[PDB]
């Protein structure tokens, strides 16, 4: 009836907003490593 | 001689290291 009024049991909390925003980062990006196959790309 | 070596030998292993690794 989406009219629920009803006080939620769970109220939004500040620090909940601060660590949901952070949540939003992920692992270092990963790039393929180049491999060196040869002297001329070493030097 | 032997350090760039080394260096090119890792780098061929790890460019099959992809295909060892694929599905691990």
């Amino acid at each position: 009836r989406v009219k629920n009024k009803n006080p939620a049991p769970i109220q939004i909390s500040a620090e909940q907003l601060l660590r949901e925003a952070v949540e939003r980062q992920d692992v270092a990006f990963v790039p393929p490593k180049i491999n060196i196959t040869d002297l001329e790309e070493l030097q | 001689q032997k350090i760039i070596e080394n260096g090119i030998r890792n780098n061929e292993m790890e460019s099959e290291g992809r295909k060892f690794g694929h599905f691990e």
